[PDB]
């Protein structure tokens, strides 16, 4: 239509005296135009033409106002000196009209930066509140750019922008809730209170409902505090309007993930939600789907399948034909695979081209999605092979071969052979590339190679380099892996064909004298199977479902070796004792990513303690160093040393450690307690991750204290005869102490308190007694620190309470001491 | 001796790579052990070389792509091979210098059979009974 | 805050007649007219309330030499897009005082810009009542 640089020159009048509404508002009409029909403006020029339109903004006119909010827009990225127009848009803002309220809120708030957020406010509060849609939809669209520049000032808008959210009014509403979540975020919680308000209510606005389902679908039970249950009364767990694609959005979220629970007037776990919007005009789109439902898609399935089925069958429509595709995918499933085949295969007739290659893709990758036999899926991608015989393409070769070798490898060369009969040289590389690779790798005694060859020696003639020069390649792997092949081998390379054309010269020169010539140590090793050059994952099936309607590796096993890892870098902590064992109950200190998250375990050596300290400084305004978790023992412990985490910035791990040393002629348990504080230098920091600033102060937190157990000291192991080995050990260490449970009525109760304590395992699986047996004997058997053995035998007599003699016998004055003073 | 710095503008650069590797899979080491140097010798190349075909090394800025061509090809035989670095010996030099069978003619052996547009027309007669 | 993609008035073979994208991802006019070009084609020569393409939700209508479009997301429907692209015809036939056609769409290329402008502010829908965006917008 137009010229980008005539109309960005003529504009340049306005910037001197001329301001002529009618003339400048036809030049800007002619900029948006240059833009609209697709032009890209000159740099200079629309610099010029920015500072022109300011001039402009004096005159008041409703259409030049129009005119003057987009094209600054537009221009606002490509110009320069463009904050003169702040003014002139709040002049305009503050002017009565929904023209200029709502069109220079959005233009002002584009081209408005932090250093301005201040300026706009005013007129940004008294536009954000208005039931008049206009206005304040475009404040409310307006502040959600503006949080970018700064957030804090469209922070104090929550109060207006909640204002609005009060209406029942779409796009007041819509708008209002949907730039409220984003702003007043600075937890879940403030949020979640914003969202319950309104949440109790039962909208005529869908839009207000979508982008609130959204924000709800998952579990939210601290809405405004705390609430009982996810509870939406709005749509998304609720039907309180029915409108197919809320209905949609609602239903397959709710059913298998509660937003609620189905009521009679609500379903929200069964599947019907979806189902009774389910037959419809154009409408049916959402309305007859599924996703998720309960138990599986498959009862739901059922329902919408007529529609489905029927449309997706008789329609050779483009549109209406993949809402079908979509559909029918949709109330699919592994069950429902025999019934989607069969209508993907029927698919096709309506829409026979690129749909085509897809529906022999869709029915193999169906059968590896959904399994009806991975055998089934090899056919599948047969009849793909034939139907197609091109549209297969590279990728397919190696994902064909690779999934293939997984069984199918004998039949698919053999398959392949077969289908190499199809067309010499219009079969593509591909083809060629498979039968060959496949024939080269398996070496078939399937059916007899001279088929294949007698195939492939013909394809390669007239086909591309790529698959002639595979065709050598693969022929001298053919002969490493079988004697018997190296004749053809001969016949072939000789040829001008798999020899002696360009690409296909140097990889046979190669390929042949290495095996011609040389040892073939090399051909050998080479040949592994004769196996692909990648192995990838099965890529068809996602690219289908679109397409359609268009080394963790381990150490540790064990709780003692992934500490243990952690100790042994650590030299003191190996050196002062070797690890028995790390503790079977690890106590986190301090609540994950509140201020601190600190877990601590309690580690058991020969005659010492460790305790790593994991600590994470989740405090936004600190970054910290030199942090160490200082213990204080409640027993005679020494605590030999601190090391500490380097720095714990912010929502960083770092590891601290407490060494101390075990008693070892304690009369009273090693199950004790410490009392944990750690200390650390602030040094503040911006939250990101990380940061520190020049100087900082001291500062601590507190922290829970940490509990050592018997049971730590011990590791549990049962004995196949308790008796001997319990005198085995040292009836010479042998005490003996009696104790009433009263809290626990019965023997297994009681077996139970005495094994998890200790950290014993009872023999001979003796947690499980004779229910209210007078006398019992339990046996307990686990190995204490330091790697001495520590059984317990604890006779039990049973009242209406349980009493016990616990006689214990250990390698070690300790185990027995300690085991009887912690069960009593 | 320049190749450290011809390579390795293309090396990093891109294009298509597939057949690239199976081409300078084979080639990249060869012919004299030590006889260039720009800021990799030869032997940076025979690094090069191998992890072009399937191997992993800095050097030359790293290869393009690493994981050849056709299926059948793979990049083990060469890596294998270069039992003397790059040298006229027994490897992938010896390979290079030399042409797979007789090559003589126009007998289509590393022969194209006279001046190609004449040969499209030659090809299109069937010469039927 | 988004529903809506973006908004396409299209002539007869899918080139830009108009197109304001409320998405970023077409700012370059090659790319912007390829959408549309794209769009088009799916859409056109079955008129619907629904198309799906590129895994949205394309909804469309028609006039004597223009499809008029909304794309927008694919996990509503028809039905929510429809009345952005009801706003979208209606509004311009109002404000233009002509309906949309190829005609009037050019014979009044300003009323068309900032009608569409109301209709859909950065991909969220800042208006869908046809009545509100010809009285705010002035010819």
């Amino acid at each position: 239509h137009l010229e980008k640089s005539a109309v960005l020159q003529e504009a340049r009048v306005f910037n001197e005296t001329p301001i002529n509404p009618r003339k400048c508002a036809h030049i800007l009409t002619k900029i948006l135009y240059l833009i609209n029909q697709g032009e890209h403006l000159g740099t200079t020029e629309a610099t010029e033409a920015f500072f022109a339109m300011t001039k402009l903004f004096q005159s008041n006119d409703p259409t030049l106002r129009r005119m003057c909010y987009l094209t600054i827009k537009e221009m606002s990225c490509i110009a320069e000196d463009v904050i003169i127009v702040t003014s002139s848009l709040t002049k305009d803002m503050t002017g009565k009209e929904d023209n200029y309220r709502g069109p220079a809120v959005r233009a002002l708030c584009q081209i408005t930066d932090s250093t301005m957020l201040q300026a706009v406010e005013r007129y940004m509060k008294q536009a954000i509140v208005d039931k008049v849609p206009s206005v304040s939809s475009s404040a409310l669209v307006s502040s959600l750019h503006l949080l970018k520049c700064s957030f804090d000032v469209v922070k104090r808008w929550v109060n207006e922008a909640q204002e609005a959210a009060s209406s029942d009014n779409i796009m007041v509403q819509y708008h209002a809730l949907g730039l409220l979540y984003h702003v007043r975020k600075n937890d879940r919680l403030a949020v979640s209170k914003m969202i319950s308000k309104f949440t109790r209510h039962g909208l005529k606005s869908p839009f207000a409902y979508c982008m609130m389902i959204r924000v709800a679908s998952k579990q939210l039970e601290e809405e405004d505090g705390s609430r009982d249950s996810p509870l939406f009364d709005f749509i998304e767990s609720c039907l309180r309007n029915k409108h197919e694609m809320v209905v949609y959005e609602a239903a397959s979220a709710i059913v298998n993930l509660p937003g609620c629970s189905a009521k009679e007037l609500a379903p929200a776990v069964s599947v019907l939600q979806l189902f009774c919007s389910s037959p419809k005009a154009a409408l049916r789109y959402a309305a007859v789907r599924t996703l998720n439902k309960v138990a599986m898609k498959h009862p739901s399935a059922v329902t919408a399948c007529n529609l489905d089925l029927e449309n997706l069958v008789t329609d050779s429509n483009r549109s209406i034909a993949t809402l079908a595709i979509t559909t029918l995918l949709k109330t699919g499933s592994e069950s429902s695979i025999d019934r989607l085949m069969k209508q993907i295969s029927s698919f096709m007739s309506e829409i026979s081209d690129e749909f085509k290659v897809v529906v022999v893709q869709a029915i193999s990758a169906l059968c590896q999605k959904y399994p009806r036999k991975h055998a089934v899926l090899m056919n599948f991608l047969f009849t793909m092979l034939r139907e197609e015989g091109g549209f297969e393409y590279k990728r397919a070769i190696v994902d064909c071969i690779i999934s293939i070798i997984e069984e199918n490898s004998e039949s698919k060369e053999t398959g392949l052979s077969h289908l190499c009969e199809f067309i010499e040289d219009c079969e593509f590389t591909v083809l060629a590339t498979r039968i060959l690779h496949l024939l080269g790798q398996e070496g078939p005694k399937t059916n007899n190679p001279s088929k294949y060859i007698r195939f492939i020696y013909n394809r390669v003639v007239l086909e591309h380099e790529e698959v002639r020069a595979g065709a050598v390649s693969a022929l001298a792997k053919f002969g490493a892996q079988n004697e018997e092949m190296l004749p053809s081998i001969l016949v072939l390379l000789k040829r001008c064909v798999m020899d002696d054309d360009n690409e296909v010269r140097d990889r046979a020169t190669f390929y042949l004298n290495v095996l011609e010539q040389k040892q073939k140590a090399l051909n050998a090793g080479y040949i592994l199977n004769g196996l692909t050059v990648s192995i990838p994952g099965l890529e068809k099936a996602l690219q289908q479902y679109t397409l359609e309607p268009s080394q963790p590796e381990k150490v540790a096993a064990t709780r003692q070796e992934i500490f243990q890892e952690q100790l042994a870098a650590v030299p003191e902590f190996q050196g002062l004792g070797p690890l028995f064992k790390s503790s079977p109950e690890p106590v986190a200190l301090t609540e994950s990513e509140t201020e601190y998250v600190i877990r601590c375990t309690k580690h058991t050596f020969s005659d010492h303690l460790v305790f790593q300290f994991d600590c994470t400084n989740t405090l936004n305004d600190q970054t910290l160093e030199n942090v160490t978790v200082q213990m204080e023992p409640t027993e005679a412990y020494e605590v030999l040393s601190y090391v500490p985490a380097r720095s714990l910035p912010y929502n960083q791990p770092g590891t601290c450690y407490t060494l101390v040393a075990l008693p070892t002629e304690d009369p009273t348990a090693v199950a004790c307690t410490f009392s944990c504080v750690m200390k650390f230098t602030v040094k503040d920091c911006d939250p990101n991750t990380g940061e520190i600033d020049e100087e900082g102060y001291e500062d601590e937190y507190v922290l829970e204290d940490l509990e050592v157990t018997v049971a730590d000291h011990i590791q549990k192991v049962m004995k196949v005869n308790f008796e001997a080995a319990w005198d085995e050990v040292g009836d010479e260490f042998e005490k003996e102490e009696t104790f009433t449970l009263s809290t626990i009525k019965t023997l297994e109760e009681a077996v139970g308190n005495i094994v998890k304590f200790l950290g014993m395992h009872p023999c001979e699986r003796s947690d499980k007694v004779p229910e209210n047996k007078n006398t019992h004997t339990l046996l307990l058997a686990g190995v204490f620190r330091g790697g001495h053995d520590i059984l317990v035998r604890s006779r039990l007599l049973l009242l209406d309470t349980v009493t016990m003699q616990v006689t214990a016998r250990s390698s070690e004055e300790l185990p027995v001491d300690i085991i009887l003073a912690s069960v009593g | 001796e320049d190749i450290q710095s011809v390579m390795t503008e293309v090396r990093r650069s891109l294009g298509e790579i597939p057949i690239v590797e199976s081409e300078i899979k084979k080639e990249a080491g060869e012919l004299k052990p030590e006889e260039e140097i720009t800021v990799g010798p030869v032997q940076k190349l025979v690094t090069e070389m191998g992890t072009y075909a399937t191997q992993s090394a800095l050097s030359s800025s790293r290869p393009t792509k690493k994981e050849e061509d056709r299926p059948p090809l793979r990049g083990f035989l060469l890596d294998g091979d270069f039992f003397v670095a790059a040298s006229l010996a027994t490897t992938l030099t010896k390979i290079a210098l030399r042409y797979v069978a007789l090559v003589q003619e126009k007998k289509k052996q590393n022969s194209f059979v006279a001046e190609a547009m004449l040969l499209m027309a030659t090809i299109l007669h069937l010469g039927k009974s | 805050l988004y529903t809506v993609k973006a908004i396409l008035i299209l002539d007869n073979d899918g080139d830009r007649l108009f197109a304001k994208y409320y998405d970023d991802t077409y700012p370059s006019v090659k790319e912007q007219k390829a959408f549309e070009k794209n769009i088009f084609n799916k859409t056109h020569r079955t008129d619907s309330e629904i198309a799906l393409l590129e895994g949205l939700t394309v909804v469309y209508k028609s006039s004597i030499d223009l499809y008029f479009y909304v794309i927008g997301s694919s996990y509503e429907n028809e039905l929510m897009l429809m009345a952005v692209l009801n706003c979208l015809f209606d509004s311009l036939s109002q404000m233009l005082r002509k309906n949309v056609e190829k005609r009037a769409l050019l014979e009044n290329m300003e009323g068309l810009f900032l009608a569409v402008d109301e209709i859909v502010d950065g991909g969220v829908i800042l208006e869908s009542d046809p009545q509100q965006v010809v009285h705010r917008v002035a010819l």
